[PDB]
Parts: structure tokens; C-alpha cells; sequence
């Protein structure tokens, strides 16, 4: 009986996880996008950071 | 600064102290040999690591042939899954392929030719050597001599199959006996030969698991493993 | 029993998906058109780490991002200093094989996990001075794929059993146990605030878990092979998965579907690693081809190619700060680029 | 005029080729990690340096002095005889170690394994070192060369057969004994892999000629190159008779098969990667 | 989501041809080698053959061998499989099975107790 259970244990995650609130691409996007642009300074990776701030030079 | 110089002068002691032995833990690791011992649940693993020594996920043991080191790790506590963990086992000497010949009836011996061909034709895996153990010999002989065979109805090409004159027969063994051996054999050395252009190789022995010799054999084979990697590097072969 | 099961697990997915498509107004590629490209990124290799034996199959950085932990197959766990090559730690490992190896927030434990099943977590600020191992986890089926730490006392670990594990250090016993997998979980990425977490396995799925209340809130199926590597966006409300079918994916938790993939026709390796700058415009992945891709996030081509590893990249770190990145392979080197 | 100018040529071109070859080893080996962690490599190395020596101070002033027909720095000219001695002899010493390294390897590998530390490739190349500064540096400035009564040198007869035996006929002989037995391990190998292979076949000459074509072109080039020099060479004192053109013909063919190490030991595969890489 | 479902099976009589039709959905289908696999009842899962990525190299068990034609139609997307003069050993589950990696020979996992890639599977029967 390990086939059935596993197959009610599916079933009972797909319902629960069906169930819960969604938002739409856009916002989410742009929230994405809104965030990437204010952390867009701060990150050494995407900025090219001066040798006397860089500590591995 | 003077408490920066100092903080700097004990990172390097202790930088040095750590490579002095990292030096003699790398002499140690270049020293041994790591083999992975990978084989079927019917097939005599555990009887193979029983004279080889004389819930944990890994199994290893420790065995010094002519002041070699060598680490076996056997496959112990891990779930049917295999290709995740397999590539970790790249970078060892050598895979010892364990399989069990049989002639609930499952084809095993397909499902053992899968898992070599699988073994040989993995992308990280085509640097390793496996050593390859056909297991059960004796049982083999029994059922072969009691008239009643699966392999030839589980292979046509079997049938219409002769032995090959480069093979050496035991003198108390049956023609037939030793033709089904060298089959299974031929099997696994086309899987090796057709699959893999010349990178690594396939050593196929004929054990019964109990056997004294097989840890001399491994050490053999071992290293022949490593005579034609030198070969390999210098462009020989 | 069985048919009716499979036949309303297939309806609800079939809603799930209906659901999904209804959200997808417009992608995320259509939105990130009129945004500034970031271009090549000539990252370089200020600092390169010297004295593994075997293969570095994992490492982890420091929140201070001055110390770095990384695990080799050899049976050595390293401690590394960043800024001044120099080796901090040096441990000793019971078990050879070991793949995943992670650092504590504080920085006071150091915990690895292999094939033997059993995590181990070192004490780094023992009095006598030497690294011992504080405590041993038993107890897995499957191999330990991932661990990672959210305080001292809880340890979050990945095994290759299909199931995800919460370990209390004081008591050693599992405080809860997500077993919601069809597949090996490779890996699982800690979300900054640590109330979530998200697990990538083999069965071509990332879940989201609930660490205190031990269900997985959502599934993620965009994936055609098996998940390697997962990686948190800094807000935590996305994640990127890395995989073997040569796609990168970005899964955002509130439209529950995969935002974009990240994909080129001249790779077709897998994808071992993926990791996420402090901003999250880049994605850094590692390959089967012994180059690293960064990739931008918003506009889905590659912005800079890591070519320095003569064996495949098995691991990718990236600090919290953001400074530099570290990278590990299979060629025993750990190759750290900055921007 | 124009053969003057033809032979300009030539051995400038010889010049080049060997610097060119013997520098990118050296900075492959030194640029490049991988190369330079093995052990087996550090005699490559070694030989590198010493046809390194060869090209920055042999070759030019032998090729200097016959291009003008006259050698015009007369003290130099004994310095000179003997960095040509101790290149030449470390060299081909730097070859009869790689050589026995390669035995050891193939023919144990455990063992080589074991024994064969970093320490033990520097004892190798120290004592290969060593005796080419022993038998070219002390006999030179003693005048124990040239024999007993503008730059010819003729040897004395106990010196030209002593450095000769040295020199080549001990490395000829442990490397044809090497080869021989390398030769026939390989031989064995390739017979266990064709007969794996046949029994593959049934059950459905080309290795033995890279392994033959390989150590016949080590062997074809080292002998071909040296043999005839190093024969006329102890031929020389008992006459006094070989032509002096000849002979610098086959000075030069010694000092070619320099320029051709590279070639012969650095197309392995790491060495060809980085080759492309500091090419390209 | 990758997801592979059987079409064609139920009761044949010995000696019947019965197609087996596999759907892939949620895949490149051309990037992978596949394989069908066959679980008797009582009995653990054995492979039974596979086609590679162009098609031009197929292997099967030797029971199955000259008995059994598996084709692969990259455009409509579908894994087909042949057979024809069964026998009473022949009765299992098919299951329609997907190598894990792109671009790749090995198979791994793909005989294996709880795999994710492999499809529910139709009960076929051969009554005499
Ligand atoms: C005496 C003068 C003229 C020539 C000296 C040649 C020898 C002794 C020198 C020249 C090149 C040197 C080698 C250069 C590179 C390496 C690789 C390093 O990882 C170990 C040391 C090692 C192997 C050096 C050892 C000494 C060496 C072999
Ligand atoms: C490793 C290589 C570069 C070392 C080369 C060293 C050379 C440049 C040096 C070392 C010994 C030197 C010679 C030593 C003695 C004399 C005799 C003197 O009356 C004229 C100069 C002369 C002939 C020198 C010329 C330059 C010389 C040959
Ligand atoms: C010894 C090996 C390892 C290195 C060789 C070093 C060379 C450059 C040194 C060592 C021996 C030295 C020679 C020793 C003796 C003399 C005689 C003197 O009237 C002229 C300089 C001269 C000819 C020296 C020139 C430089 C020299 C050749
Ligand atoms: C020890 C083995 C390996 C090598 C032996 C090399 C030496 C000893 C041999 C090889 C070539 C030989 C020379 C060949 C030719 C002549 C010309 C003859 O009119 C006088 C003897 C003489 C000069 C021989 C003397 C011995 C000799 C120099
Ligand atoms: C550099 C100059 C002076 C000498 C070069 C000699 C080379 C080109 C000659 C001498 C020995 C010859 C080899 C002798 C024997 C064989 C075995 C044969 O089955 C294939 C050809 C092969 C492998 C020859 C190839 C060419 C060869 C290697
Ligand atoms: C090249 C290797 C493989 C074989 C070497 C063969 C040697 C023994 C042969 C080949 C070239 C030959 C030389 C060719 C030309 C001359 C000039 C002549 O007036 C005297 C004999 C002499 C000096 C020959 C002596 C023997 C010789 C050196
Ligand atoms: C005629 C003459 C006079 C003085 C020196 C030589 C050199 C020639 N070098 C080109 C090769 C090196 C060498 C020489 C002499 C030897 O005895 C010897 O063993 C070697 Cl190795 C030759
Ligand atoms: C007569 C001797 C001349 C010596 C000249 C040596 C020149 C070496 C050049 C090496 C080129 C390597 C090309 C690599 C090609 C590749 O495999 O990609
Ligand atoms: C890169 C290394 C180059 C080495 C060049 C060596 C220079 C040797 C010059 C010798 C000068 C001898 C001067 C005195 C000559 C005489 O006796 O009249
Ligand atoms: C390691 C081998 C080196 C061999 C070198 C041997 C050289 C011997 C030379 C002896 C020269 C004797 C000079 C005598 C001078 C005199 O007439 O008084
Ligand atoms: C260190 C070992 C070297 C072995 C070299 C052995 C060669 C010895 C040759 C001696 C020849 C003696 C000829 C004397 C002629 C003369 O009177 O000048
Ligand atoms: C790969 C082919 C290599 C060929 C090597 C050829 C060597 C040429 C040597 C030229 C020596 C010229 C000597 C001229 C002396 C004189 O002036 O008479």
C-alpha cells in the first residue's frame, strides 16, 4: 500500500499548494527590476571599484 | 601597525605549519590508491571485502600489497540513484566492476552490462579504469552441467557463439562451461572496445569470491592501470 | 484507488498550470527591453588558493567575507584567508569523501557532509587551539548533498535520500525532516531572512519548505534534467537554478513559474553551480566546460565568460558583501575573479 | 658570395628556431601550474635550460666565427670550447635521465611512484649537472683537452676517448637498454590489448607502429644527430683524416638535434595547450 | 514539467503485435536517448532497449533482440515500440524512460527503484 499513500500524499500537496495567493508577472518583474536599479551601486561586481577600496589588490 | 604586522606574522606560521603537513598528507595521497568497488546486491561484494580485510553510507578498507597503500571504498548505505555520487569517484585509480552470472528470474546479467556501459560511457568516467570481476564461476559450472540454462534463452547470439582460441580452458572445466564464461566475458570486452577509443581499458577476471589470489590480481591490474597511463603520457599507445 | 488518484493529481496539475499561465501577462525578457545592458565584465583572478590534493567539489563563504571554507575529496577541509592567501584552518576528514562543506554565521563551526552519511561540525574556537569534531550526524539513508547553517544551534542539510533535513547541534537530533522529494537533492539555498529555504533535486523540481513549519509551500517544474545547484536572488523572493540541460532558471516565489531562461545554443554542458551577485543583476554559473558565465538577469545574454579552471567547475561563491568571487573546480584550484 | 650569405641563413634560421623553441618551454613550464607540479617535468625543464644554453652561448659565436672565417676573440675562445663541452654533455645527460625516468615510470610504476620525490629529480639533475661541469669546466682550464704538442682545438687521445665515453657511449648505451626494454613492456601491453580486442571482435597493426614510430624518431633523431660527430670525434687524434668542414657539419647536425628536443618531448598535450595559449 | 505517458496495452493474445506509443511533454525531445523499460509482476524492473539522440544507434536485451523495433519521431514528438509474436514471459509494465543528461551515452539510474523521469505505465497481458 505504498503506491496509494504516495499517490494521497501527491494529491493532498497539489491541493495545498494550489490554495495560495499568486501575483502577476508584471509586479513581480518589476519589483525584480526595482531592486536589481537601487542595489545597482553597491555591488562591486556590477560597478568597477577603485584598487585602494578593492582589499584584493 | 604594529598589531597588524604581528597578526600577519602568526597567520604565516601558521600557513607554514599547515603546508609542512599538507607536504606529508600529499606524499601519503600520491603513495595510495583509491578503488571503487561497485557491484549488484545478488552478486558476493561483501564476500569480496571479507577476504580482501584478510548503516554508514561508505564502507573503506585498508590493504598494503608490496608496500602499496590501497583505500576500496564499497558502496554501503545509498539509495539505487547512482549518477550523482558516481562522479566524485573519478578521480580515483581504478573501479572494480563486481558481477554475478546466473544461467523471481530477472535478467541481471542485462542490468549489469547496462551499468558497465553506463560506467564506461560517463563523461568524468572515461579516465578511469575499471577492473572487472565476473563473480560465481561455480554456480555457473552447476547449472550449466545440470543441463538447464537461462543465458542461452536470454541471448540468441549465445547460441550461435564459438569459444575464442585466444582463451585458456581449465582442464576440469566443461567446453560449455567455459564457453558461456568467455561469452559473458567477449560481452563485456565489446561494450569496452566498441564504447571507448583507447583512454581507458577493461580487465575481466573469473572469480567464485572465495579465492585468496584476488587482492593480487587487483594489485596487478592496478598496476597495469597505471604502466599504461605512463604510456598514454608519453604517446605510446 | 490508484487510478482515481492519478487522475485528480493530474487535474490539479492541470489547474496549476492553468493558474500559472493566467499570471503570465507579459515575461520577463518583454518587460527588461528598455533597461541598459551591463555589457562585457572583464573579471580577473586576483588570488589563487594552493594546496588541495583532490577535487574541491564545494565551498562557502564567510559573512564577514574574509574566510572561506572548502572541502576536497582528499579527506582535507581548508579554511582560507581571502586577502592574504593564507591557510587559516587545515582539518583532518574521517571519511575521504566529502561534497559539501559549509561556514556558520558566526563563524564559530564548520560543518561537511559526504557519501558516509554523517554531517560533521568543528568546533573553531576550541580552547587548546586545535579543530575537533564537536558533533556527528548519523542518521541519513542517503548521501549528504548539501548542508548549510542558519544559526549555531540549527544546521540545514540536503542528503540523497529525496529528503531535507533540520538538525538541532545542541541535542543532535532532527528537529524536523522535509520529505516531500521524488529526487536526490543536490542542493538547498538559505533565503536571507532564513524563514524559507529552497531545494533543487534530481527529479527535475525545486520546492520551497517552511523551516519551522516543516511543508513545501510551492513546486517548480520548468526544469528537463536534473537540478545541480539552486541560488537565492538577495531579497529572497526569487531563486535561479542551475541544471544539466545547459538551462539556467529564474523561479520567482509569487508568480510560482520560472521567470527566465538562460540558455545558448553552443553550450550544451551542465550546470553545476549557479550563485548571485549582492545586487542580483549577474548570475554567475559554473559548467561542465571549465568556463563560468555571467549572465545578466534582466537580459538574458552573457555578460562575461571565466575561463581559468583546467577541470570543470564544481563550485561557485560569491560573498555577501559582494567584493570578489570564488570559484572551485576539479583541477584542486580555487580561482577567486573580481569585477 | 652568395653561399656565404646562404649559410648566413641557414644558420640563423637554426639560431632562431632553437631560441624560439627552447623560450616558449621555459615560459610554458613557468607560466603554466600543471606543468610544473609533476616531477616527471623537471627534467624536461632541466633539458630545456641546457638547449637554452646551447642557443645563447654556442651557437652564435661557432656561427659568428664561420660566417667570418676568422674567430675573433682568441682568449674567449677556450671559455668558449668549454661551455660548448658542458651544454653538449648536459644535454644529452638531461636526455639519458628522461630516459631512465621513463623506465622507471613504465617499468615500476609503485615504485616509482614512491621513490621518485621532487628531492630525487634534483639529486637526477644536480648529478647530470655535475658531471658535465666535472669533465668540461676542470679539464679545460687545466689544459687538459687539447693534446700535447683562430679557434680548432684537436683533443688528446685520452681526453676525446674519456669524454666521448662519457659523454655519449654510457647515455647511447643506458638509453638503447632503456628504450629496448620500454619497447618491449609497450609490446607486451599492446599485446594483451589487441588480443582483449580480437576476442571483441570475433565475438561480433596500427598501436604497434605509433609505439615503434615513437621511439624510433627519439632514437633516429638522437642517434642520427650525435653518432656521426662523436665517431669522428674520437677518429681525430689517432689520424694526427677527416675533412674540417665535414666535421663542423656534424657539430652543427649535434647542435640541431638541441633545437629538435622541443619538438621530440614538448607535444604533450598540456604542452601543446600551452603552447596555443601563449601563441594565440 | 517532464512528463511521458503510455498509450496502447491491455489483454494480447500470444503471437499479437501491440504498439506502445509514448507522449513527451516538458523536453527537447531530439537531446535525449530513451529507453523502455519492463517491471513483471513480482519481479524488479529490467531494460528492455533504447534509441540514441539522431536514432542511428540502438541496443536491446538479448531476449527481446530481433523481437521488439523501437523508432524515435522527432517532429511529432513520440517514442514508438513494436512488437510482435509474444510470448507469456513478455507480460509486464512498460514504462517509457528518459535518459537524465543531454548529449550523453550513459544511463545510470534509468533501471532503478524510484526514478522521476520514467512514465506511469499501461499493464500489458498476453493470455493464451
Ligand atoms: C648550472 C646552470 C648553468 C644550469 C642549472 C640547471 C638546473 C640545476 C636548474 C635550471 C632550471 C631549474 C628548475 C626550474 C623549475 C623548477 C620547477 C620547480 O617546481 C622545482 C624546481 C625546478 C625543477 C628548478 C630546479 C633547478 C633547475 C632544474
Ligand atoms: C648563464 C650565462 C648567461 C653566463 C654567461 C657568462 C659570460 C657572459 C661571462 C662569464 C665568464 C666571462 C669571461 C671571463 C673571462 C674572460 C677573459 C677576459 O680576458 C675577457 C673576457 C672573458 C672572456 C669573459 C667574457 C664574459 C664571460 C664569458
Ligand atoms: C660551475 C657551473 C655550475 C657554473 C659555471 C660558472 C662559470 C660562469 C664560471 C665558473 C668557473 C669560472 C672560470 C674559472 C677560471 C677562469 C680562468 C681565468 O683566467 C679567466 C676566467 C675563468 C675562465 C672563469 C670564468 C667564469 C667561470 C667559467
Ligand atoms: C664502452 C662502449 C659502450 C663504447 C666504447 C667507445 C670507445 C672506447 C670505442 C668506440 C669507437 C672506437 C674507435 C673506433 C675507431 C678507431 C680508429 C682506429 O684506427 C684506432 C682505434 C679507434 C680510435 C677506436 C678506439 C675505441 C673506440 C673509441
Ligand atoms: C631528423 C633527421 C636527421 C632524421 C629523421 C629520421 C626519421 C625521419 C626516420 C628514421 C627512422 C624512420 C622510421 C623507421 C621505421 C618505421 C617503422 C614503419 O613501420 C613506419 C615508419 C617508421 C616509423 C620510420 C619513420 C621515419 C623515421 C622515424
Ligand atoms: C647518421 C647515423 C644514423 C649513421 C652515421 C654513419 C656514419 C658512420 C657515416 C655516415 C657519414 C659518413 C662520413 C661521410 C663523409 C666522409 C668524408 C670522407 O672524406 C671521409 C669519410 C666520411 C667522414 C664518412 C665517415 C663515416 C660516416 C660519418
Ligand atoms: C674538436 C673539439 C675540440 C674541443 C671541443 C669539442 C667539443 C664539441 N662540441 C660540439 C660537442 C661537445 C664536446 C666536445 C668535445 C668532446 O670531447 C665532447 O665529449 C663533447 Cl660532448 C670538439
Ligand atoms: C627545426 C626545428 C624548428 C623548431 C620550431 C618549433 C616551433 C613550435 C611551434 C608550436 C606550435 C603549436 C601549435 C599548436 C596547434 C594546436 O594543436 O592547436
Ligand atoms: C646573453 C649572454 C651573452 C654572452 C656574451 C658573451 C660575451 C663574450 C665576449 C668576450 C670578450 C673577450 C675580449 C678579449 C678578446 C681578446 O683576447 O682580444
Ligand atoms: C670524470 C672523467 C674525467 C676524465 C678526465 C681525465 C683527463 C686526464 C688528463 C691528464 C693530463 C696530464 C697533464 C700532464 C702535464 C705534464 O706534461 O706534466
Ligand atoms: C670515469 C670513467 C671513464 C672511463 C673512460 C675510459 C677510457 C680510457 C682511455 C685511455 C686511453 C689512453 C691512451 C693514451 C695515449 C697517450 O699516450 O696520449
Ligand atoms: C627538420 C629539418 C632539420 C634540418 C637541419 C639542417 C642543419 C643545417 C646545418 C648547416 C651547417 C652549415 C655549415 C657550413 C660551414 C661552411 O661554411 O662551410
Amino acid at each position: 500500500t505504498a503506491s496509494i499513500a504516495q499517490a494521497r500524499k501527491l494529491v493532498e500537496q497539489l491541493k495545498m499548494e494550489a490554495n495560495i495567493d499568486r501575483i502577476k508577472v508584471s509586479k513581480a518583474a518589476a519589483d525584480l527590476m526595482a531592486y536589481c536599479e537601487a542595489h545597482a551601486k553597491e555591488d562591486p561586481l556590477l560597478t568597477p571599484v577603485p584598487a585602494s577600496e578593492n582589499p584584493f589588490r | 601597525t604594529e598589531d597588524q604586522r604581528n597578526e600577519e606574522k602568526a597567520q604565516r606560521e601558521a600557513n607554514k605549519k599547515i603546508e609542512k603537513q599538507l607536504q606529508k598528507d600529499k606524499q601519503v595521497y600520491r603513495a595510495t590508491h583509491r578503488l571503487l568497488l561497485l557491484g549488484a546486491g545478488e552478486s558476493g561484494k561483501s564476500t569480496i571485502v571479507k577476504q580482501m580485510r584478510i548503516t554508514s553510507g561508505i564502507f573503506e578498507t585498508k590493504f598494503q600489497v608490496d608496500k602499496v597503500n590501497f583505500h576500496m571504498f564499497d558502496v554501503g548505505a545509498q539509495r539505487d540513484e547512482r549518477r550523482k555520487w558516481i562522479q566524485c569517484f573519478n578521480d580515483v585509480t581504478a573501479i572494480i566492476f563486481v558481477v554475478a552470472s546466473s544461467s523471481n528470474q530477472t535478467n541481471r546479467l542485462q542490468e549489469a552490462l547496462n551499468l558497465f556501459k553506463s560506467i564506461w560511457n560517463n563523461r568524468w568516467l572515461r579516465t578511469i579504469s575499471v577492473i572487472l570481476f565476473l563473480n560465481k564461476q561455480d554456480l555457473l559450472a552447476e547449472k550449466v552441467l545440470a543441463g538447464k540454462s537461462k543465458i542461452e534463452d536470454y541471448f540468441p547470439e549465445f547460441a550461435r557463439y564459438t569459444t575464442p582460441e585466444d582463451a585458456t580452458p581449465e582442464p576440469g572445466e566443461d567446453p560449455r562451461v567455459t564457453r558461456a564464461k568467455y561469452f559473458i566475458r567477449d560481452e563485456f570486452l565489446r561494450i569496452s572496445t566498441a564504447s571507448g577509443d583507447g583512454r581507458h581499458y577493461c580487465y575481466p577476471h573469473f572469480t567464485c569470491s572465495v579465492d585468496t589470489e584476488n587482492i593480487r590480481r587487483v594489485f596487478n591490474d592496478c598496476r597495469d592501470i597505471i604502466q599504461r597511463m605512463h604510456l598514454r603520457q608519453y604517446e605510446l599507445l | 484507488e490508484l487510478d482515481q488518484l492519478r487522475q485528480e493529481a493530474e487535474q490539479l496539475k492541470n489547474q496549476i498550470r492553468d493558474a500559472r499561465k493566467a499570471c503570465a501577462d507579459a515575461t520577463l525578457s518583454q518587460i527588461t527591453n528598455n533597461i541598459d545592458p551591463v555589457g562585457r565584465i572583464q573579471m580577473r583572478t586576483r588570488r589563487t588558493l594552493r594546496g588541495h590534493l583532490a577535487k574541491i567539489y564545494a565551498m562557502h563563504w564567510g559573512t564577514d567575507s574574509r574566510l572561506l571554507v572548502s572541502a576536497s575529496q582528499d579527506g582535507k577541509l581548508i579554511i582560507w584567508d581571502s586577502y592574504t592567501t593564507n591557510k587559516v584552518h587545515a582539518i583532518p576528514l574521517r571519511s575521504s569523501w566529502v561534497m559539501t562543506c559549509a561556514y556558520a554565521p558566526s563563524g564559530n563551526y564548520v560543518a561537511c557532509g559526504g557519501l558516509d552519511n554523517i554531517c560533521s561540525i568543528y568546533n573553531l574556537k576550541t580552547r587548546e587551539g586545535n579543530v575537533r569534531v564537536s558533533r556527528e550526524l548519523a542518521g541519513h539513508t542517503g548521501y549528504l548533498s548539501c548542508c548549510r547553517f542558519l544559526d549555531d544551534n540549527q544546521i540545514v542539510t540536503s542528503s540523497g535520500d529525496t529528503t531535507c533535513a533540520l538538525w538541532d547541534i545542541e541535542t543532535g537530533q532532527q528537529t524536523t525532516t522535509f520529505t516531500g522529494h521524488t529526487g536526490d537533492v543536490m542542493s538547498l539555498s538559505l533565503a536571507p531572512d532564513t524563514r524559507l529555504f529552497v531545494s533543487g533535486a534530481c527529479d527535475a523540481s525545486a520546492k520551497l519548505w517552511d523551516v519551522r513549519e516543516g511543508m513545501c509551500r510551492q513546486t517548480f517544474t520548468g526544469h528537463e534534467s536534473d537540478i545541480n545547484a539552486i541560488c537565492f536572488f538577495p531579497n529572497g523572493n526569487a531563486f535561479a537554478t542551475g541544471s544539466d540541460d545547459a538551462t539556467c532558471r529564474l523561479f520567482d516565489l509569487r508568480a510560482d513559474q520560472e521567470l527566465m531562461t538562460y540558455s545558448h545554443d553552443n553550450i550544451i554542458c551542465g550546470i553545476t553551480s549557479v550563485s548571485f551577485s549582492k545586487s542580483g543583476r549577474l548570475l554567475l554559473a559554473g559548467y561542465d566546460d571549465f568556463n563560468c558565465n555571467v549572465w545578466d538577469a534582466l537580459k538574458a545574454d552573457r555578460a562575461g565568460v571565466l575561463a581559468g579552471h583546467d577541470n570543470r567547475v564544481s563550485c561557485l561563491g560569491v560573498t555577501d558583501d559582494g567584493m570578489a568571487v570564488a570559484t572551485g573546480s576539479w583541477d584542486s584550484f580555487l580561482k577567486i575573479w573580481n569585477g | 658570395f652568395s653561399v656565404r650569405i646562404l649559410t648566413a641563413c641557414f644558420l640563423s634560421l637554426l639560431i632562431l628556431s632553437t631560441l624560439l623553441g627552447n623560450t616558449l618551454v621555459c615560459a610554458a613550464v613557468i607560466r603554466f601550474r600543471h606543468l610544473r607540479s609533476k616531477v616527471t617535468n623537471f627534467f624536461v625543464i632541466s633539458l630545456a635550460v641546457s638547449d637554452l644554453l646551447v642557443a645563447v652561448l654556442v651557437m652564435p659565436w661557432k656561427a659568428v666565427a664561420e660566417i667570418a672565417g676568422f674567430w675573433p676573440f682568441g682568449s674567449f675562445c677556450n671559455i668558449w670550447v668549454a661551455f660548448d663541452i658542458m651544454c653538449s654533455t648536459a644535454s644529452i645527460l638531461n636526455l639519458c635521465v628522461i630516459s631512465v625516468d621513463r623506465y622507471w615510470a613504465i617499468s615500476s610504476p609503485f615504485r616509482y611512484e614512491r621513490k621518485m620525490t621532487p628531492k630525487a629529480a634534483f639529486i637526477l639533475i644536480s648529478v647530470a649537472w655535475t658531471l658535465s661541469v666535472l669533465i668540461s669546466f676542470i679539464p679545460v682550464q687545466l689544459s687538459w683537452h687539447k693534446a700535447k704538442p683562430n679557434c680548432d682545438s684537436s683533443l688528446s687521445r685520452t681526453y676525446a676517448i674519456s669524454s666521448s665515453v662519457i659523454s655519449f657511449y654510457i647515455p647511447v648505451a643506458i638509453m638503447i637498454v632503456t628504450y629496448t626494454r620500454i619497447y618491449r613492456i609497450a609490446q607486451k601491453q599492446i599485446r594483451r590489448i589487441a588480443a582483449l580486442e580480437r576476442a571483441a571482435v570475433h565475438a561480433k597493426f596500427k598501436r604497434e607502429t605509433k609505439v615503434l614510430k615513437t621511439l624510433s624518431v627519439i632514437m633516429g633523431v638522437f642517434v642520427c644527430c650525435w653518432l656521426p660527430f662523436f665517431i669522428l670525434n674520437c677518429i681525430l687524434p689517432f689520424c694526427g683524416c677527416i675533412d674540417s668542414n665535414t666535421f663542423d657539419v656534424f657539430v652543427w647536425f649535434g647542435w640541431a638535434n638541441s633545437s629538435l628536443n622541443p619538438i621530440i618531448y614538448a607535444f604533450n598535450a598540456d604542452f601543446r595547450k600551452a603552447f596555443s595559449t601563449l601563441l594565440g | 514539467q517532464v512528463q511521458l505517458q503510455e498509450s496502447g496495452g491491455g489483454l494480447v493474445q500470444p503471437g499479437g503485435s501491440l504498439r506502445l506509443s509514448c507522449a513527451a511533454s516538458g523536453f527537447t525531445f531530439s537531446n535525449y536517448k530513451m529507453n523502455w523499460v519492463r517491471q513483471a509482476p513480482g519481479k524488479g524492473l529490467e531494460w528492455v532497449s533504447d534509441i540514441s539522440q539522431s536514432g542511428a544507434s540502438i541496443s536491446y536485451t538479448g531476449s527481446v533482440k530481433g523481437r521488439f523495433t523501437i523508432s524515435r519521431d522527432n517532429a511529432k514528438n513520440t517514442l514508438y515500440l513494436q512488437m510482435n509474436s509474444l510470448k507469456p514471459e513478455d507480460t509486464a509494465v512498460y514504462y517509457c524512460a528518459r535518459c537524465p543528461a543531454p548529449f550523453t551515452r550513459d544511463c545510470f539510474d534509468v533501471t532503478s527503484t524510484t526514478y522521476a523521469y520514467r512514465g506511469q505505465g499501461t499493464q500489458v497481458t498476453v493470455s493464451s
